């Protein structure tokens, strides 16, 4: 798995892989690794993948409850805490989930946090999680700056999920991109890493170790 | 030891190594060279488990230098890297195996290219553009899967080098104390003594 | 910890009418690391052809070995090895290591030069010889492999419909595998001429 | 331990060694295996001390308390109250218990309850360490309706053959006869049983 | 110590049509070495036009195929004789196998039937209860035999248009209940030549508009 | 697998299924179980393959070194002495479980072997995983002053047994027959009841289908004349 | 979790044209030790079921007991427990597995495998298999522990499918089931001689055999075997 | 997490604490906060096991902002740092313990004093003029035992902490990517934005 | 296993079951577990059938090596040689024999070896799994100086009741009788034995 989330000037990023594996044996290569908690919300998926998806739905549905009763959306800040808090409860059971909360709101402005199965939650510009993070790190930190526009930064989201999905083999099958504005996530569509791999090589000149 | 980093580019290998030696809590030096020089225009990086790796290079060394002497002829690259690999791949199946990874960077004057192997502690050896041992590869390599060229200078490959060491730098949780950077071309082996 | 799945990789033989293919993904990793897409797994000895799957030090080992063992053969017997003769001398070196084994997935193939008869055979880490009519499959996705095999094959296949079968044999079970892929590579062997074809495949 | 109960034309009888065991010390070499839940029903116990002592105390207490609504128990009714603590603690239970009884209108009765804590109703019963070495020797020398002298024979010669082998049996043999006639208890020491 | 877990083998096979929706499975059942029954069906007419299959442990298996049985009949009574739509049973049934995430059914489930728009559809579960409607989905012993054949074979995986040498690929043209169920036996002849659990018979539910339909085939008996 | 031998009226037959598997795969359909030891001494071999073959051949290599130095055909408690005294060195981990039989100047024999190098005696016996299935059989129909058809029979059907029934068995049975004063007659595919059915469609593939990057010709030839 | 202690062995049956036939012997094992000798582990239910138990007998008495209780408790306010509201095989089998597969999810299982066999109301054969786990099949042929492995392979050449079933006749199955209790006696190191066999026939009823034996063994080949080998005295 | 420093000087406690928060491989973070503000006058910094260290540190820090609301009034350090050691006591002992080590740096508005406590995950509390958790006392402590004086001012203070930063960052192998310093006073608490 | 060799006025006789077992399987029903090392010197096996066929090869090869150079070797030599290599590899065999031979100025002998290597000379030896069901019945019965067909009834009747109980024994009850007339195989099958 290789997620990740950053933030800019147009907002965040939210890019992700697609494959599944249990031990070597590649499960499935359409995973939908980024939640839609609402909205306004986006999720992503890393670790159980179970544990994942069924929180994270819960998730949306505790948010639906208190801007039912609240009559104002949920923070980023409140909304993260109801997963890290439940997380927590059943922390030692064997939960296994690394997660980025990410939403735009008008208090907070554009925020991500990371929230983990131990109970980690870290508010944080840039993350990235899973098996191929490290690979996805490398490509952001050298080309990550705040004033990106809307189209270089779902680029770099998605050349950073390329490399990852290329050295890393439990990440791979596609890339979804996703961009959060203030009213609401944006999907950006499935691109698949076999046809992006070539296209990026062409066009960048990039992976010239590699023979096309 | 922990970082060590080599790169094939058009007319030169450079090889990058860490320079932190830890033992449990304390960081005892911070200047330790992971390589020796095998011959004129091959040298060679190394890491692995404390004792073994030094050993290893030095008996390796002695070896090649050995062969020097005999014919009066330094061995290509690409023989002393085959070498090096049948010693790793008789060392597994030993009573202790030497549990080391190297880096062979040489430049070979008959083919007037430069040549980089990478080969684990089994004898796994594989001829790359650029390569790394441990967790090094994990940050460097997408770094290195975008701007590597085959036709790169020996000053963009430094540069190159210096965008992986930072990255190392920035995500890495352990203190490797910086790299000590050696470039092995035509002329022989040099250090860039300011990194 | 898995010696036979820390590198990863599959290999594939198919005998087809008056030729046999081999073929292979070209990966070498460190489990989930990809460290190599130029790891060719398929060697030559004259006309006899092998594969090799597995722990790649011993992929590496084995190939030096029987370079070793048919260069001395060739001249001794002034001739070239046979595809049977070879299979029998795996089987006999793997043997010899049975408490300390290879661990590797040998596959020979090729075409006995007097007889003209296609040959393949597969062998476990320890030598006993799978001597197929079919198909030879080896690797980390042999699972995946025996499947596309058993449903894609029919016997008596002409060279370049046997070449699709093989590629798309290997190709869909190393996109099934985490630790295959990165590349492939198709030798289309016929008695008197081989052609080699690297394949364009997904790079994850 | 070596425990048996046999039944006989005039009721039942109950024998064990007097043997008890920590390691190769032997901690009491004049116990009393042979134990009363009811005026005539008897118990023999094998295994854990503490388990079947406990067992037992719970059952006298279930058919004293049962005597003072019902009236007087059946031997099977006793069989059936070891069972169901045998059985239903059997995770957290070592014992092998031999149930014996005599009712006027059953006779001579017997019930061997094992580890499991299943029930098994036989003709007699053998059971603890020392039973191992005499199944061919019992099979071979047991009759039904024997007299009351020939199955003190018969008892005093099996526990004698039982506590020559096993190391965990020895002693006195203990016996205790159960008939109409009332409630009898025998011994016998090792001058008179070893020289059999 | 007690296992309370245990593996009866047998392969299922779950297959979406453009309108119209198979999910296979042979009828097999074994443990270790041994054949428990040459016909045990595994595959299972819910009610609403779903159909599913509960393989890998098969107590397991049953108790979770009676328990969405169950979860059909009191999604009548509490919600006025509603029908189930294919995409809200998913959702039921990864609340019945979360339920015990932490001692799992250790099954993986597929079910089959018709989307609220008529075309076919199949979901695929995990034994902890993560869900995603598919395409194409093989489950069990011999699933890492069929999933490579059915990518290349429904998805036209790593298939190009001659002439283009790898340019364009196939296009991906839409399959009729006769080709599926052609790839169905393909896919079960082939996995019991090469796998030891699969074999005996081959029962396929077949579900469109019209309702639920089975089909039944021979397969080897060694 | 399961592999059987059974005694008749004038020698010995044994038989075997002819699946090979690696777990739950069948790595081949059509293997070959009977090895041979010496022309008239054949055994079958359950467990693992490559002991088992391994093991036939160095006893089968020496059983014939010795025949050509004592100027005697072959005995079969030679090969069975030789045989459970290697196994027995290696203390079972050579995974060999053999069914020995043949004829000899002596008269028609079999034996069993296991892997710590016990050996039983037998008129009929049965090895490998599909043993209890063909000993059921065998246990049923058996008896003594067989002939030669009916103990082809037995055996067979004991395979068969095996073979549907045991997981471990498949495909096809394999029969060796040695009689007294006759050539060995090894019967490969005695039985063929697992042919497989035909396939519903044909899988051949449009030339051009699979994408190629480079091509070139492989240089099998040796370094050329001129 | 538990350890079985006293145990039973193989429990055997098939389905014939009018009924099914079930037979187990009479042991009651301790380990190695041939404990008990006059064991049943058939248990009728009723005059239209027979529950065969393998396994622990402690928990096989307290399944007995079930069974009693549950005939008891159909009984209760049912003026027709001995017609149409009579206990089922279907409703019995039923009812155990339940309680196996609820026990084993307590992680405390009742250490047996178990074979209900019977007959239907509308004439129906009834065969189905449950054990500890809570697994359960059915089958033309059943069978436990040692009777799976060489049981099964002797009836399924009688019954080898569903179409078999109307083709055998009693008699015939009575006799593949006599003789398989037989090659598990030859084979079985924890089976006895004496056995019980039940035939549950829609048009004769119950008929429940005791204190059969195994016959007609094959021994007499014995005295011309010598040695393991090389022996010729 | 890591490192966690404390010393009480003249009128001031300081609070060092590392910014790094690294799980497993990667430094996920390079300016995280490892203190709460318990009451205007007391500051936590915490380390432990991930998730429990900020659990318990905001649990604590409520049930001292509900006491404050209850009575109006601060409690002092000490009154904090007992109530703070009892719940480890407790925790120790639980189902699940709060895997949790804490320094109360505070200011006693009533004695006109600063205030250092050190509290480990056991309960095991002690009042110290500077103090440590983990393995930072391992090297801290030689040069705080040589360099500390009781009358020191904050500036002196803050420099001795510099020395202490600078020995942790020579002979450390862990990157702790720097420290956050927090003085505690009787103003209140601040953080020196330059260290 | 149930294994047992008797003394009696003529000579002495060997007994065995003929059962063997892979776990509840019995492997073969029809084993010859007494063997030859020499004319008038046999041996009852128990134990690993790899290691007691092993051992008993390789003491038959070294009594045929000193029946070449000295001539018939005595009972005791034979139990000698057993006894060495039982001793010596102690660490890695699992084998339990009865050594039992007939000389003409020492009569029939018996010596029993047990899994550590000791050695026992007895009237009479039991051994093997079913032994322990039998040591109360033989000891009852056993006298000195019995005739053949008292000690043939002996060993029949005890190995009946090892075979009763031990599932691990069962089949056939095979015989040898070594006396100065010779050597004669008897075998018992279970209709007539069980019988008993
Ligand atoms: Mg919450
Ligand atoms: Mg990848
Ligand atoms: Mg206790
Ligand atoms: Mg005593
Ligand atoms: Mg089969
Ligand atoms: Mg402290």
């Amino acid at each position: 798995t290789t997620t990740l989330a950053f933030r800019f000037q147009g907002g965040i990023i939210v890019a992700v892989d697609s494959r599944a594996t249990a031990g070597n044996w590649v499960a499935s290569q359409t995973v939908k690794k980024v939640i839609e908690i609402n909205p306004f919300l986006l999720g992503t998926m890393a670790g159980g993948v179970a544990d994942c998806q069924f929180w994270e739905t819960w998730l949306g549905s505790q948010c639906r409850l208190h801007e039912l009763r609240e009559k104002e959306r949920i923070s980023v800040a409140a909304a993260s805490k109801i997963l890290s808090n439940l997380v927590y409860q059943y922390k030692g059971a064997g939960l296994s989930m690394g997660t980025m909360i990410c939403g735009y709101t008008r208090k907070e402005g554009p925020t991500i946090y990371y929230v983990d199965s131990d109970g980690t939650r870290l508010k944080g510009d840039i993350f990235c999680v899973g098996s191929g993070q490290t690979f996805a790190y490398g490509v952001l930190d050298s080309n990550y700056k705040w004033d990106l526009s809307v189209e270089d930064a779902l680029y770099l989201g998605k050349r950073s999920i390329l490399a990852a999905a290329h050295r890393d083999a439990y990440s791979g099958g596609s890339v979804n991109l996703y961009h959060v504005t203030e009213d609401g996530w944006i999907y950006h569509g499935n691109h698949d890493v076999g046809e992006l791999f070539w296209k990026v090589k062409e066009e960048e000149g990039s992976f010239n170790n590699v023979i096309g | 030891m922990d970082i060590i980093l080599g790169i094939r580019v058009q007319d030169s290998v450079i090889l990058a190594s860490s320079k932190a030696v830890t033992r449990g809590i304390s960081v005892l030096k911070d200047s330790d060279d992971k390589t020796r020089q095998l011959s004129p225009h091959t040298l060679m990086s190394f890491a692995g488990e404390a004792g073994d790796t030094v050993q290893f290079a030095e008996y390796i060394q002695a070896n090649i230098q050995l062969y020097s002497i005999r014919e009066d002829y330094e061995l290509s690259p690409q023989a002393v890297s085959s070498f090096v690999r049948q010693e790793l791949a008789k060392s597994i199946r030993s009573r202790r195996p030497y549990q080391v990874n190297v880096l062979i960077g040489g430049y070979d004057k008959k083919k007037n290219k430069p040549e980089l192997y990478q080969i684990d502690y089994l004898g796994t050896k594989v001829e790359l553009p650029y390569g790394a041992h441990g967790y090094s590869g994990f940050y460097t390599f997408s770094l290195l899967d975008h701007h590597y060229r085959p036709d790169m200078t020996t000053e963009e490959g430094l540069d190159l080098l210096k965008l992986c060491v930072q990255e190392l730098e920035k995500r890495m949780p352990m203190d490797f104390k910086g790299v000590i950077v050696k470039i092995v071309d035509k002329d022989g082996i040099r250090q860039v003594d300011d990194f | 910890s898995d010696p036979s799945s820390i590198n990863g990789g599959i290999v594939v033989a198919m005998t087809g009418k008056d030729c046999v293919a081999i073929a292979c993904d070209l990966r070498l990793g460190s489990q989930s690391l990809g460290v190599s897409n130029k790891f060719e797994k398929i060697f030559h000895y004259g006309h006899v052809f092998l594969g090799i799957t597995g722990l790649a030090t011993d992929v590496t080992t084995l190939n030096e070995m029987f370079r070793y063992k048919t260069n001395l053969y060739k001249l001794k017997e002034e001739r070239a090895i046979e595809p049977e003769t070879f299979t029998q001398l795996v089987s006999s070196s793997l043997y010899e290591r049975r408490f300390g084994p290879y661990f590797v997935g040998p596959v020979v193939a090729g075409i006995n030069s007097k007889s003209g008869k296609p040959f393949i055979a597969g062998f476990d880490l320890i030598g006993c010889i799978d001597e197929a009519k079919d198909f030879i499959v080896s690797g980390t996705a042999s699972d995946q492999l025996f499947g596309m095999c058993e449903s894609l094959y029919e016997p008596n296949l002409e060279p370049e419909d046997l070449f699709e079968t093989i590629s798309q044999a290997l190709l869909n079970a190393a996109d099934r595998d985490a630790l295959s892929g990165w590349g492939a590579v198709v030798y289309i062997i016929k008695k008197d001429e081989v052609v080699k074809r690297y394949l364009k495949m997904r790079q994850d | 331990t070596s425990i048996m109960a046999v039944t006989f034309k005039d009721g039942v009888i109950l024998g064990a060694d007097s043997r008890t065991t920590t390691g190769a010390y032997i901690a009491n070499r004049v116990t009393d295996k042979l134990t009363r839940v009811h005026d005539k029903i008897w118990c023999c116990r094998s295994g854990s001390a503490a388990d079947t002592q406990a067992i037992a105390d719970i059952v006298q207490y279930h058919l004293e308390l049962y005597t003072s609504q019902y009236g007087t128990p059946s031997t099977e009714t006793a069989a059936s109250v070891f069972k169901e603590l045998c059985y239903e603690n059997k995770d957290n239970l070592t014992a092998g218990i031999i149930v014996a009884g005599y009712d006027d209108k059953n006779k001579g009765e017997v019930y061997t309850i094992p580890l499991g804590g299943s029930v098994h109703k036989l003709p007699y019963a053998i059971a603890g360490s020392g039973s191992t070495f005499i199944y061919g020797y019992c099979d071979k020398n047991f009759r039904e309706n024997m007299s009351k002298e020939e199955t003190v024979d018969f008892i005093k010669h099996s526990l004698s053959q039982a506590i020559k082998w096993d190391g965990s049996s020895g002693g006195v043999i203990r016996m205790v006869v159960l008939t109409a006639a009332g409630v009898e208890r025998l011994i016998f020491y090792p001058d008179e049983y070893e020289q059999l | 110590q007690f296992n309370p877990y245990g593996d009866n083998g047998g392969t299922i096979l779950g297959i979406a049509g453009e309108d119209f929706a198979v999910l296979a499975g042979d009828t097999r059942n074994i443990t270790d070495y041994s054949i428990n029954s040459r016909y045990e069906p595994k595959v299972f007419d819910c009610g609403d036009n779903i159909v599913m299959s509960a393989n890998g442990f098969a107590a397991d298996g049953d108790a979770l195929v009676k328990r969405f049985k169950n979860s059909v009949k009191w999604y009548h009574f509490d919600h006025n004789d509603k029908k189930l739509s294919i995409n809200s049973a998913a959702r039921n049934i990864q609340h019945l196998l979360y339920g015990k995430r932490f001692f799992p059914y250790y099954v993986h489930t597929i079910i089959a039937g018709l989307d609220e728009d008529g075309k076919g559809a199949v979901y695929s579960f995990d034994p902890v209860g993560s869900y995603e409607r598919e395409q194409c989905r093989a489950g069990g012993a011999a699933a890492s035999l069929i999933m490579p054949f059915l990518d290349n074979q429904v998805n036209f995986k790593n298939q190009y248009e001659p002439g283009t040498n790898g340019k364009v690929k196939k296009p991906l043209k839409y399959l009729s209940v006769e080709e599926v169920i052609k790839l169905v036996r393909d896919s079960f002849t082939s996995a019991t030549e090469r796998h030891i659990q699969v074999g005996d018979g081959l029962e396929i539910l077949i579900v469109t508009k019209d309702g639920v339909r089975k089909e039944f085939y021979e397969l080897k008996r060694d | 697998t399961t592999i059987v031998g059974v005694k008749f009226n004038n020698g010995v037959v044994i038989a075997a299924d002819t699946r090979s598997t690696q777990g739950p795969i069948v790595a081949d359909k059509n293997c070959a179980k009977l090895h041979r030891i010496s022309p008239k001494i054949w055994c079958a071999g359950a467990g693992t393959a490559a002991d088992t073959e391994a093991v036939t051949q160095l006893i089968g290599s020496n059983i014939e070194l010795h025949s050509l130095y004592t100027s005697r055909e072959p005995r079969v408690v030679s090969a069975l002495q030789m045989l459970k005294q290697h196994l027995f060195k290696y203390q079972g981990h050579i995974g060999a479980y053999l069914i020995v039989a043949g004829v000899d100047p002596t008269g028609s024999h079999l034996f069993s072997i296991h892997a710590h190098g016990s050996t039983d005696v037998g008129y009929y016996l049965s090895l490998g995983s599909g043993s209890l299935a063909a000993m059921a059989v065998l246990e049923s129909h058996w008896k003594q002053d067989l002939t030669k058809e009916e103990a082809i029979k037995l055996a067979s059907d004991a395979i068969q047994a095996g073979i549907w029934n045991d997981l471990g068995s498949g495909s096809n049975v394999d029969v060796c027959v040695m009689e007294i004063g006759k050539d060995a007659e090894y019967l490969r595919n005695y039985l063929t009841p697992n042919v497989r059915e035909e396939k519903q469609k044909s899988y051949k593939f449009p030339r051009g289908t699979t994408a190629v990057l480079k091509e070139s010709i492989v240089n099998i030839c040796d370094i050329q004349e001129e | 979790t538990q350890q079985p202690i006293v145990t039973g062995t193989s429990v055997i049956s098939m389905k014939y044209d009018n009924g099914v036939i079930i037979a187990a012997d009479n042991l009651g094992s301790y380990g190695s030790l041939l404990r008990f000798n006059g064991v049943e582990r058939l248990i009728p239910v009723g005059d239209n079921t027979v529950v065969g138990i393998s396994g622990d007998i402690s928990d096989m008495q307290h399944i007995e007991r079930l069974l009693k209780d549950l005939v008891t408790e159909n009984a209760y306010d049912n003026p027709l427990a001995d017609a149409e509201e009579a206990l089922e095989p279907s409703y019995i089998f039923e009812y155990l597995a339940t309680v196996m597969y609820q026990r084993r999810s307590k992680m405390n299982p009742l250490w047996n495998a178990i074979i209900v066999a019977g007959v239907q109301s509308n004439g129906d054969q009834f065969l189905r298999y449950v054990n500890l786990l809570g697994v359960t099949y059915s089958s033309p042929t059943l069978a436990t522990g040692f009777g799976a492995h060489m049981a099964n392979p002797l009836l399924r050449k009688v019954v080898d499918r569903e179409s078999d079933i109307p083709k055998t006749t009693v008699q015939v199955a009575e006799e593949a089931i006599v003789n398989a209790m037989r090659v598990l006696y030859y084979r079985d190191a924890r089976s006895s001689r004496n056995f019980s066999l039940a035939i549950i026939d829609k048009n004769t009823g119950l008929t429940f055999k005791k204190n059969l034996q195994v016959e007609n063994m094959k021994w007499d080949f014995a005295k011309d075997i010598k040695g393991y080998g090389t022996q010729k005295i």
